[PDB]
């Protein structure tokens, strides 16, 4: 171990900025048609689930709020984001991970936020379902439904790999690095080896391709099998280039503490 | 860049 | 119910580069006076308390690693601030927290952080300090410390409002706040009344706006629920001091939480 990796525990987008999503959610709200159009009540229960969450208070979301809050993220495109930034900030709170990640009714959730990957998709919607997926390894049932969805996240992840988009490449770099903390955790590899690797190829953004390093670098620690796959797949030789990478200075030793290990 |  | 207050945990400062932070200590290190110089063992230590917290592992620093990082921090205050950086970082976790925040070594521990908090000293030691100070916020003992320390905290701290960066500011505002969730979720009243001085007198001077949210979130934790708290808020003037904020049109989030506090006040 060393200050990069392995991870133990899950990376989050975490930054709380629920006076804008509000903000932003009523007025886009107040764009829609009327009968899609969430009323008073609605926008105060999302309100309070903001409020929960930002002052982490005791007092537990309600049923009712998630209800709500399932309508938000079913909204048309155009106007979802705001409800997705407060699904993303919500989802990592046991009430909220739980109620939509358990076994028999997240194969739902999922299937929704996966439709909201299409790469023709509003770049702001791939980008928070993108953060939301980051944020529910934090829990037991968000990190047993990534795994047994992962097939379908991890093809679409791999089809925003194009373009310049730096933000959405910082996030499919961690949602490879919350899929490696995973099978770290565990005894699959091989695919979330592909996954990584296909992405470091293409992205751009030194930020992304740190955490798909650190991806890397915690996907093979104390697995003697996985250093012999990397090893014997020449991984290394893949990698090397970003052991002279300057700046920020975190991307080449996190390289070379890999090539260590190789 | 998202906001607002 | 608002989305800015009454907070019921410790706001923290949980961003990290352990490279650039790592980076500087062993660069100033070697500028140190030679019986200061930290050993290649000792900069191993360190390097391994960084690993543990970075990577959220779930074993403990060692206690040879943690007197390592008390050494670290007594080093000469003009090379410090790396070692406090890692402090600042580690006093989140339980272990770390309880082994220097606990009732036999606490206040050995506070005086010397109070010691850098001397206006007359280093703006980095006296930022990371109080980054440091909050942080401990998080765990029991430290919670503890704070409350028993902190009349003399405040006090010190309060030093600080004068000729200070905006990171200074933000750090002692994340102070009045983090105080204000301990005195809202059990009411001490000459605790709450200190914490609204340090509040109004960081609030006559202050204008970074982030610094200024901050203090508003304490003021709105501390009068929350409690009739004396807006009593002595109101004896302070810090009613008639807020106003000033109703106008502030970027970020909203400043003018949005006055508005509620003015509704208590
Ligand atoms: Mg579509």
């Amino acid at each position: 171990m060393n200050i990069y990796f392995p991870k133990k525990e899950a990376v989050t987008f975490d930054q709380a900025n629920p006076t804008q999503i509000l903000g932003k959610l009523k007025e886009l709200n107040g764009t829609a048609p009327e009968e899609k159009k969430l009323t008073e009540d609605d926008l105060i229960l999302l309100e309070k689930i903001l409020s929960l969450i930002c002052n982490s208070s005791s007092e537990k979301p309600t049923v009712q709020q998630l209800q709500i809050l399932w309508k938000a993220i079913n909204c048309p495109e155009d106007i979802v984001f705001p409800a997705l930034d407060i699904l993303r900030l919500s989802i990592k709170h046991p009430s909220v991970n739980e109620n939509f990640c358990n076994e028999k009714e997240g194969a739902q959730f999922s299937s929704h936020l996966i439709n909201l990957l299409n790469p023709k998709g509003k770049p702001a919607n791939q980008l928070l379902a993108l953060r939301t997926f980051c944020n529910c390894f934090v829990g037991q049932a968000g990190q047993k439904l990534m795994m047994s969805q992962r097939e379908s996240l991890m093809s679409h992840a791999i089809e925003l790999k194009s373009g310049s988009n730096k933000n959405i490449h910082i996030a499919l770099a961690t949602l490879a690095l919350n899929y490696s903390v995973c099978f770290h955790k565990d005894h699959g590899k091989a695919q979330c080896l592909s996954l990584i690797s296909t992405i470091l190829e293409v992205v751009q953004d030194l930020e992304a391709t740190f955490r798909l390093l650190v991806a890397l670098g915690t996907l093979i620690s104390d697995d003697s099998n996985a250093v012999q796959l990397a090893k014997s797949l020449g991984v290394d030789s893949q990698i090397k280039k970003y052991s002279s990478v300057s700046e920020p200075a975190k991307v080449s030793e996190c390289c070379r503490f890999i090539l260590n290990l190789l | 860049d998202l906001y607002g």
